[PDB]
């Protein structure tokens, strides 16, 4: 299709790589930041897979819902990872009035 | 159609849809079809048409 | 060969995208119908669902009804006589209007 | 559209280059036939001169 | 992009026709060279026959 596609889009590739690296760093070092919604976004398949792989370092993160156009196998992997870290539903202690 | 079959399988796996075990189709048992042993069948048993 | 190659190269993407979207929409409709509990066994389920066309639907329904109305009455005739077919019936069948083969 | 525009520009440039190369190449048979035409014209002129001179000489004799 | 593609296609078609007809006109240089060679050779043979007839008749009348 494009003999010089990489030559022309090296800048876009570099920017996407930088954004993905920042996302990975934030996910790994976010002890409190554990809920992320990257849905409805044009996140490339490679970038989404990189983010999912980086998630494994930080198990504190309890939620991340990413774009729907990510590969479906990776989507299932992300669902499994999020299920592995879903916070326990704290049973609301019903105060017995007296 | 090939891509959509992949998509359907992946969606089934995604939604934890236990794939209902498809009953193994009745084996094509080699029923007692008495192949008519015409004269010379044994003599031509395994002979290529060119031969 | 040249025209098939050209059509494959050119017209492929648009129809591919449109019909893949259509298949995904049918899959979503089936999932909504069955409350996302089971998915289609194979992609042929969409074709089975959309086999019939309106005019062809009516024509085939009429033909099937005409053919099948006789079968229901065949369960009762059990012990009637086995009379041989008449010569007149055979003669009529053989010498009737020589329809368009 | 970016891809199509780039590909069309490349195709146009390549076709122009090939046409220019072929135009530069083709000059040989033209030169050879030019030489042949010149030689034939020279022969024509020589034979016309022969006709004139020989006719004049014979007319003087007669 | 439809307008761009249509304009580029028209330009490419016009330039292709021009280059093809110019290469054909180089081959036409060759062909008209052959035509001129044929015409000049016909004239050469006509002038040779004129020379021969003139010389023979003049020698006879001498």
């Amino acid at each position: 299709a494009n003999p010089n596609f990489f030559e022309t889009n090296k800048d876009a590739i570099e920017h996407n790589k930088q954004i993905i690296e920042n996302i990975c760093e934030v996910l790994k070092a976010a002890d409190t930041l554990l809920y992320y919604d990257f849905r409805f976004n044009n996140i490339s398949k490679t970038d989404a897979k990189a983010i999912i792989d980086c998630l494994e370092a930080n198990k504190n993160i309890y939620y991340m819902e990413l774009s729907e156009h990510i590969p479906k196998d990776l989507i299932e992997r992300k669902k499994g990872l999020m299920k592995k870290r879903k916070p326990k539903k704290k049973k609301k202690k019903k105060a017995k009035k007296k | 159609d090939e891509m959509i079959a992949e998509e359907l399988d992946i969606v089934r796996l995604r939604y934890d849809i236990k794939k209902k075990k498809q009953k193994k189709p009745p084996r094509p048992r080699n029923k007692g079809k008495n192949k008519k042993k015409f004269p010379g069948d044994s003599s031509n048993k395994g002979r290529d048409p060119k031969d | 060969e040249n025209l098939k190659r050209l059509v494959k190269g050119n017209e492929g993407p648009d129809i591919l995208d449109k019909m893949r979207a259509e298949r995904r929409e049918w899959i979503m409709r089936e999932l909504e119908k069955n409350e996302f509990k089971e998915a289609p066994q194979d992609p042929s389920e969409f074709y089975n669902q959309q086999v019939m066309d309106p005019e062809q639907q009516a024509a085939e329904a009429a033909k099937a009804a005409e053919e099948a109305k006789k079968k229901g009455a065949a369960k009762k005739d059990d012990k009637k006589k086995k009379g041989k077919p008449s010569e007149l019936d055979e003669f009529l069948e053989n010498n009737k209007p020589t329809g368009p083969s | 559209f970016k891809n199509e525009k780039d590909r069309l520009f490349s195709i146009t440039s390549d076709m122009t280059r090939q046409y220019k190369q072929m135009q530069d190449e083709l000059l040989n048979q033209v030169n050879d036939l030019n030489k042949t035409v010149i030689e034939k014209d020279e022969e024509i002129k020589k034979k016309d001169q022969q006709i004139q001179d020989m006719t004049k000489d014979y007319e003087y004799k007669l």
